[PDB]
């Protein structure tokens, strides 16, 4: 069975960086996108990029760049998020997700790290 | 016959009958494309416009090589199959690219028939530069579905550019289906790019070759050369125009920002080679769609090998795409050390002097010194003097022919250019 | 960005009614077009795809229809294990949008 476990919930000062990851377990790693995407809490979702576990090429969006980079593991199946700069608008739960495959819908959802910023 | 004698019958065997036959040649693909036009505004269902685009895709190709299109026909079907058997993975772009690479290597071994093999190309590598595209718009993410056959093929078979047309992303495509209104803009983008197509070519069949002895009072081996390349740059430059035309006839090539919707497809750029600026420039702006084309599908992928690795796998690329001969091969293959060394040369010039030399104009916000200063021009001028030459240089091959035709058209110009690249690689090696 | 709204923002209805959500978007997919449905604490699940495909293991009262720039989602015959929030999300090209999200209530 398709399973993509997540790290746990984090809590970090405003400005400090944090590193997530999605560990896959269930198929080839290196067989279909990452796509990482954001939700609030009680908001709607929101994409924030994907990655390309083959060649190592992402694609992010244009409200998140420069803020998230994606890294993969292959040796692992391990696909890391990097926030920097998080501020008190970064608050949010945040899910790994493997594309379909033939469309880009997201068919397996991982679980969720709930990134909390404060003091 | 002198220069007068010359004049007398300019018009009546040069600039009639040259247009008459340009005329002739692509009144059907105009007629063809406006129909496509008119047809997709009656607001039919997609598949229905797809449809109608293949049949015209079928049609003109046929009208332009009599029966020989399906050495295109028979590769677009390849390409759809290497699609929908591996729809799933992540590798569609290799998958697709390593098809195109077997069907183009199996068709140079000089087998089937050649004859019409060898001018069938310029479309056929359209279509290859399609295939490979989407093979790897889908792994990006750039393009959610894969397309079921219809788009696909209505994809390939686009009649606006199918002939001689750029390519356009999958979306750029997509965006045509949808259609836009029939604007002034539209009608006036169409016009200006035929003139232009029009003049490009009546300029480079008989006013090109016959520059330097009549349209100066100059006359050689060098103004023979710099009168081929000419002839040859607008030789492009007339399918390059023709090109735009018919896409911006179709309903394609248009950006839209803020509502506001302005017809801006350029192909060539005749003022940045004319008169370049750098040899990156005249490489970048000879064929802008194909240009992007290589630098996003091909370089950014082979740059794990190392960045002059992957600028001579790019360059092979373009030189296996147009059609492997032995003189376009030798030039595409000079072009990568020459622009390569020019590059990395007027880099390092630039950081060294703190100018603004580098091989495109720099962005307002440069960190340079000398912004425009009377040294920064000289050097500019100077590099844009060494760009002409190299062009004077590697255009020579296309007059109007294996290893020994290179050989000796190189020979009668001493290998000039080949030595100016190897001193300006030992000169940016010893300021290093 | 193409920016999908969805209507209504929130709905309540008895178990056993039939329901439609709709989701507009502004600019033109042709039938690109996805619904998921979240539950209070869970990860969304992908239900439609291509705006008319069932997913594979979700029940068949589920019927999405529409094409263009006007998408629906029909869950007739209402369920007690079908309340959620509900968002559409096109997948036509990069960059990805979701939805505001219907959620569905008990009534
Ligand atoms: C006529 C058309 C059609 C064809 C065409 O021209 C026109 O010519 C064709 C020509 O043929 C081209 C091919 C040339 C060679 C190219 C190879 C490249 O694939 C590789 O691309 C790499 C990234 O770009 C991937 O990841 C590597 O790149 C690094 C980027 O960070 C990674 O970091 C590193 O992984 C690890 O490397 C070691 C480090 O310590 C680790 O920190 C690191 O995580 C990987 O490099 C290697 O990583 C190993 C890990 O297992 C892999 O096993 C190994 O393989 C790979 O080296 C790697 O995974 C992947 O394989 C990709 O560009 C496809 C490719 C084939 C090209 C497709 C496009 C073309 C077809 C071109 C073009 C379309
Ligand atoms: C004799 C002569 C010949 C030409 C000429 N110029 C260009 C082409 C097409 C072509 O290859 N474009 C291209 C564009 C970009 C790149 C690239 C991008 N990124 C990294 C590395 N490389 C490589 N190639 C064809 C011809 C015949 C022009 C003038 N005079
Ligand atoms: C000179 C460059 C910059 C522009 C070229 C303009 C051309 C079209 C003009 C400029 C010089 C002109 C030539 C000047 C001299 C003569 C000699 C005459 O008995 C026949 C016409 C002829 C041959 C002219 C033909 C047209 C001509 C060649
Ligand atoms: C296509 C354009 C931009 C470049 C060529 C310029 C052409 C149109 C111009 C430049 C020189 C002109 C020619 C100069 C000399 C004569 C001889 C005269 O008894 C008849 C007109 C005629 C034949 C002109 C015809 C038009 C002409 C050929
Ligand atoms: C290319 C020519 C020879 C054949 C096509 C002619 C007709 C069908 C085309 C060519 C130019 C087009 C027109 C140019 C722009 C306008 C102004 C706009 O406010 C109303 C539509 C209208 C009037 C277009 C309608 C369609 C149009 C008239
Ligand atoms: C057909 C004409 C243009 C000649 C093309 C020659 C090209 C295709 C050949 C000749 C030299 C070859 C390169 C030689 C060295 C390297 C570095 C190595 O770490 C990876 C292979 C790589 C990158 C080769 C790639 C292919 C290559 C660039
Ligand atoms: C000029 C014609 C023949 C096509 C151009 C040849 C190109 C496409 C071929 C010839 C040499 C080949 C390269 C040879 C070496 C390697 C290193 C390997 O780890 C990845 C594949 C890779 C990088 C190949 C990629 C494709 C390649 C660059
Ligand atoms: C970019 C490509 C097209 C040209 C450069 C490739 C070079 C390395 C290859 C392609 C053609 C090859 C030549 C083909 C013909 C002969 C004649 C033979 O008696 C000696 C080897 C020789 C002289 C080869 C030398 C190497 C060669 C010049
Ligand atoms: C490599 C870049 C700078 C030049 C590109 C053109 C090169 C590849 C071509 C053009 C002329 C060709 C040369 C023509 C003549 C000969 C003499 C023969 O006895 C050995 C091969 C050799 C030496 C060829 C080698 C390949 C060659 C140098
Ligand atoms: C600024 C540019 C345009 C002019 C100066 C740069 C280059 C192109 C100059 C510098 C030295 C010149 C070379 C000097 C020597 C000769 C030998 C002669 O038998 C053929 C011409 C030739 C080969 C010249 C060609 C042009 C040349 C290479
Ligand atoms: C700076 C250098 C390395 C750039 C490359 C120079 C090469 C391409 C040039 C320089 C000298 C040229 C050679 C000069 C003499 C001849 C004799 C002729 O009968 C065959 C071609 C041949 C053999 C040329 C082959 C190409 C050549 C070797
Ligand atoms: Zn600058």
């Amino acid at each position: 069975e398709i399973q993509l476990q997540q790290s746990g919930a984090e809590l970090v000062k405003p400005g400090a960086s944090v590193k997530m990851s999605c560990k896959v377990s269930g198929y080839s790693f290196t067989g279909y996108n990452m796509n990482w995407v954001k939700q609030s809490h009680g908001k709607s979702l929101e994409w924030i990029g994907n990655i390309n576990p083959y060649y190592v090429s992402t694609n992010y969006n244009q409200k998140f760049t420069g803020k998230a980079t994606f890294t993969v593991d292959r040796s692992s199946s391990t696909a890391y998020m990097q926030l920097d700069s998080l501020t008190s608008e970064d608050s949010a739960v945040y899910y790994c997700a493997r594309s379909y495959g033939s469309s880009h819908t997201f068919a397996y959802w991982g679980q969720g790290t709930l990134v909390t910023v404060s003091s | 016959f002198s220069r007068q004698e010359f004049f007398q019958q300019l018009l009546q065997g040069c600039l009639l009958p040259t247009a008459q036959q340009g005329l002739d040649q692509i009144w059907l693909l105009l007629a063809i494309c406006l129909a496509c036009r008119l047809l997709w505004r009656l607001g039919l269902p997609s598949y229905l416009k797809h449809a109608s685009t293949v049949a015209g895709g079928f049609f003109s190709l046929y009208h332009f090589f009599q029966l020989h299109m399906v050495w295109v026909v028979l590769l677009s079907l390849l390409c759809y199959l290497v699609l929908f058997l591996c729809r799933h993975s992540s590798h569609r772009g290799v998958f697709l690219s390593v098809t195109i690479l077997i069907y183009l290597l199996m068709g140079e071994m000089h087998m089937v028939d050649t004859v019409t093999w060898h001018k069938m190309r310029g479309a056929q590598m359209i279509v290859a530069m399609k295939a490979v595209s989407l093979g790897f718009d889908l792994d990006r993410g750039e393009v959610g579905t894969v397309p079921s056959p219809v788009e696909f093929m209505g994809y390939l078979y686009f009649v606006g550019t199918i002939v001689f047309g750029p390519w356009i992303s999958f979306h750029s495509y997509l965006q045509a289906v949808q259609g836009r209104p029939l604007s002034c803009r539209w009608l006036q983008k169409v016009a200006r790019s035929l003139a232009l197509a029009l003049l490009c070519l009546v300029l480079s069949t008989c006013v090109g070759p016959y520059l330097f002895p009549y349209f100066i009072p100059l006359n050689a081996r060098w103004l023979r050369a710099y009168e081929s390349a000419v002839s040859f740059h607008f030789s492009n430059y007339f399918v390059g125009f023709l090109s735009e035309a018919t896409a911006t006839l179709a309903g394609a090539g248009f950006t839209e920002e803020k509502d506001h919707l302005e017809w801006d497809l350029t192909v060539s750029k005749p003022l940045n080679v004319e008169l370049p600026r750098s040899m990156v420039e005249v490489v970048t702006s000879w064929n802008l769609p194909m240009s992007y084309w290589l630098n996003n599908y091909v370089f950014k992928n082979a740059l794990r090998l190392g960045t002059f690795s992957a600028v001579l796998v790019t360059y092979a690329a373009s030189a296996l795409l147009h059609g492997f001969s032995f003189h376009l091969a030798a030039v595409l293959l000079s072009l990568a050390f020459i622009t390569y060394v020019e590059h990395v040369l007027r880099k390092r010039l630039a950081r060294i002097l703190s100018a603004c030399v580098l091989s495109k104009r720099c962005p307002p916000d440069c960190s340079h010194q000398h912004r425009l200063g009377l040294g920064v021009r000289a050097l500019n001028l100077l590099f844009g003097a060494l760009a002409i030459f190299h062009l004077a240089y590697l255009g020579s091959l296309f007059d109007v022919y294996g290893m020994a035709y290179t050989v000796h058209k190189w020979s009668e110009l001493s290998w000039a250019s080949h030595w100016v690249t190897f001193g300006c690689w030992i000169f940016y090696r010893l300021i290093g | 960005d193409i920016h999908m709204t969805q209507s209504p923002a929130s709905l309540s209805a008895f178990v056993g009614e039939t329901v439609t959500i709709t989701c507009r978007t502004s600019e033109n997919i042709f039938s690109y077009l996805a619904w998921y449905q979240q539950k209070q604490g869970k990860s969304p699940q992908l239900l439609v795809y291509n705006a008319k495909t069932l997913t594979s293991g979700v029940p068949s009262r589920f019927s999405g229809s529409g094409s263009g720039t006007q998408f629906s989602l029909k869950i007739n015959s209402l369920q007690p294990e079908d309340f959620g929030s509900y968002y559409c999300q096109h997948h036509y090209g990069s960059p990805y949008t979701f939805g505001g999200g219907t959620k569905l209530e008990i009534k």
